[PDB]
RNA sequence: CGCGGGGUGGAGCAGCCUGGUAGCUCGUCGGGCUCAUAACCCGAAGGUCGUCGGUUCAAAUCCGGCCCCCGCAACCA
RNA sequence: AUGUAAA
RNA sequence: GCUCAACGGAUAAAAGGUACUCCGGGGAUAACAGGCUGAUACCGCCCAAGAGUUCAUAUCGACGGCGGUGUUUGGCACCUCGAUGUCGGCUCAUCACAUCCUGGGGCUGAAGUAGGUCCCAAGGGUAUGGCUGUUCGCCAUUUAAAGUGGUACGCGAGCUG
RNA sequence: UCCUCCUAAAGAGUAACGGAGGAGCACGAAGGUUGGCUAAUCCUGGUCGGACAUCAGGAGGUUAGUGCAAUGGCAUAAGCC
RNA sequence: AGCCAGGAUGUUGGCUUAGAAGCAGCCAUCAUUUAAAGAAAGCGUAAUAGCUCACUGGUCGAGUCGGCCUGCGCGGAAGA
């Protein structure tokens, strides 16, 4: 009765903080939205966060409860 | 006794006349429903064979309560009817005999343990045909009940326990088969015992509806109402009857 | 038999025993049935070891039962090769830490309860022991 | 003689020997309550 | 529990596929016809289609969930 | 189509 | 324009039987057996309601549990497909005791005989005919008994088929 | 063949005739922008109205909803007009 | 711990009047003499009677009775 099972759309956090990305890549590849765009950092309809300059990514816990919050720093 | 407070079968059938006796049989029903709603005593009817001109052939009849068997014990016998025959055209007198059989509950305490440590389980060989397994691999159960005596052989399928649960099924079939067997054995022949062949001849009671007068044989009683009879209220006739049964 | 109504699976994962008891001390009564040994319960051992205890302690006192098995052990008919499917759901245990409370009882004098734990214990397969409810 | 593996005193007259090393349950009272190895 | 057939007067069926109307037969009761029984005729009761949520102007119907009945469940060349 | 049994 | 759903699609177009079979192979993979385990089976023990005129423990024993053996069914395929002949029968036996009898003892719900249960003890013995190819089973009659199993659930380079 | 949770050992990935389920569509709007709003479930009162029509008040907080079986997410609303 | 002693008068107690009487089951589980005695733990009787222990004396005269934690052992543990 049972047996099926997807292929795996490789999810997760792609680039962690303190690497430096180029301007176009991809962050983090997540379902929903458990992080959110911060400074520099745009949104697509997949919710895939991507860099928006070349900075250094930094990971942050603002907001009233608690989100996470993606900002890249033009270093 | 245990009995005396059981609930009770009620089997009105009719004899002699089967046009005639099937209307007494439907006033019979009358008179015990009269003498049950009497006593507040539930009626059902379990099964009812109609007739020609009216009443019932056969009724079976469940009557629930406290004390109906120990109270209506003395009712298995025949029933003469002397009356102007609804059916005569012409209007002569006859004998219209119907048979009341009273069973007691019995209540159904079936299906009894397998007791497999009584079971006596000989796993050998098969005989038959088609392959090697049938050589070295056992593949037939017989399996013997020590105190009923019942030999379930089987010789089916390949593999054991899928005739074992084909054996113990088998067990099972022939045991309830044969106890229901000795169950309904016992209520034939405590069934020819009451109910007679069914003629007019004397068995107990009495009736004389021209005469105004129904005679017992069980204890005389020689009573002339037949219209506080005909609607309930029969515990005189029953009383001395129980009254001169408890003497011995 | 306890047996769980209507729960979210049929069939879950063997799963392994480990982990200490959180069940220590005993709430409920005054004393307690206290286990020792790590094993796994089924529902009928303890539907058998109420039935050898509750009656030699009598129609007075209180007894309590402190665990619950929920947790489907399944079975495979015999002569049936491995693999083809889960087996059907046949039975329920109750993984018992070392040092875990299974029966409470109150009311009673303490030798009553010293003998019907031992009828208790002899009823189950692991080694329990003998405690009581210290105050705080 | 019974012949169990666990011995426990039956009576108030059982007495407890070690002989041959064969625990022993002795009974001067009733014979019933002899027993044999535990 | 897994699969299939379903749940339509007291009972058996249409009608479900393909939505816009509750229908037929047997049965129950009562009355005529006969002096009566059988037959025949007439009238009445009876089910909202097992129940519940959604689409639809409209669910007896289409779909899904729950309850109940019956049958099927590892062989074997 | 039928309608048992006691002058 | 493809439910080319065998869905990275061999043709646009294709179901079955072989015990008449035949070849290249495989223990990569089954059957018989040997190997590992013991779900199952047999046997032993713990607890105890209860049956037994009283009385759990003379003898049984539910509800429950823990162990031994590899004798049944099982599970996996570790060895065998450049070959290990197996069921039943006849002859020939060997070994273990979880003992059928004989022997020595304990309890008894053992007045004696005849008994029930259990411990030690394998030295010896452990049926005759009908049916069925049958092992097994039933029947008839003996016996003190008509033991359970292992040895490729023995034995075809000893014999039939 | 494909999608969702576990298996899966806290990056990715991960097998069994493993445990639970679905899809072979639909949409001219349910899409874009702008503007505005916050439900489910209970309690009280009210003609039909009765456990549940609707409205007013109160609790409650996103247990509601997101076309679809499941996961993540959602008020700054991705929910509703 | 052993040893000669004790371990009572009404309790045939009311209870379902056939009897449960210290000891089937009910409940009460008194109180005196007191070195001591439970209106009773067991055996035995149709019920009694009777026999022991509870407890108390005396001879005696030094350590003893019951639980917890573990180490090493015993038995369960029988094959070809």
């Amino acid at each position: 009765r049972n047996g099926r099972d997807s292929e795996a759309k490789r999810l997760g956090v792609k680039r962690f903080g303190g690497e430096s990305v180029l301007a176009g890549s991809i962050i983090v590849r997540q379902r929903g939205t458990k992080f959110h765009a911060g400074a520099n950092v745009g949104c697509g309809r997949d919710h895939t966060l991507f860099a928006k300059a070349d900075g250094k990514v930094k990971f942050e816990v603002k907001g009233p409860k608690n989100r996470k919050f993606i900002s890249i720093e033009a270093e | 006794d245990p009995d005396d407070e059981r609930n009770a079968f009620l089997e009105v059938r009719a004899g002699t006349g089967g046009d005639e006796a099937a209307l007494f049989a439907g006033d019979l029903f009358r008179m015990y429903s009269r003498y049950a709603e009497a006593r507040r005593w539930r009626v059902e009817i379990m099964s009812a064979s109609e007739g020609e001109h009216g009443g019932y052939k056969e009724i079976i009849a469940k009557i629930c309560g406290d004390g109906v068997y120990g109270r209506l014990k003395f009712e298995s016998g025949g029933h003469r009817v002397q009356r102007v025959p609804a059916t005569e055209s012409q209007g002569r007198i006859h004998t219209s005999a119907c048979t009341v059989a009273v069973m007691p509950e019995l209540p159904d305490a079936e299906l009894p343990d397998i007791n497999p440590a009584d079971l006596r389980i000989d796993t050998f060989r098969s005989s038959g045909a088609g392959a090697q397994h049938v050589n070295t691999t056992d593949s037939a159960i017989r399996i013997t009940h020590l105190p009923t005596g019942i030999v379930v052989e089987c010789q089916d399928e390949r593999s054991q326990h899928k005739n074992k649960a084909k054996a113990l099924s088998v067990l099972g079939a022939r045991i309830h088969a044969a106890e229901m067997a000795k169950r309904q054995q016992a209520e034939a022949s405590t069934r020819r015992n009451l109910l007679g062949s069914g003629d007019r001849s004397d068995r107990n009671r009495t009736y004389n509806f021209p005469q105004g007068r129904v005679t017992d044989h069980r204890i005389n009683l020689t009573l002339y109402r037949l219209d506080e009879v005909m609607e309930g209220k029969l515990d005189m006739l029953i009383e001395p009857i129980i009254q001169e049964h408890q003497a011995d | 038999m306890l047996q769980p109504k209507r729960t979210k699976f049929r069939k879950m994962h063997k799963g392994r025993n480990r982990g200490l008891a959180q069940g220590t001390d005993v709430s409920f009564g005054s004393f307690g049935l206290k286990a020792v040994g790590r094993g796994r319960l089924t529902a009928r051992q303890i539907e058998a070891a109420r039935r050898a205890m509750t009656r030699a302690v009598k129609r007075q006192g209180k007894i309590w039962i402190r665990v619950f098995p929920d947790k489907p052990i399944t079975e495979k008919p015999l002569a049936v090769r491995m693999g083809k499917g889960k087996g059907n759901v046949e039975y329920w245990v109750a993984l018992i830490q070392p040092g875990k409370v299974l029966y409470e009882m109150d009311g009673v004098p303490e030798e009553l309860a010293r003998e019907a734990f031992k009828l208790a214990a002899a009823k189950l397969p692991i080694k329990t022991t003998f405690v009581t409810k210290t105050v705080m | 003689m019974k012949v169990r593996a666990s011995v426990k005193k039956l009576c108030r007259n059982c007495k407890i020997v070690k002989r041959d090393g064969v625990i022993r349950v002795i009974c001067s009272a009733e014979p019933k309550h002899k027993q044999r190895q535990g």
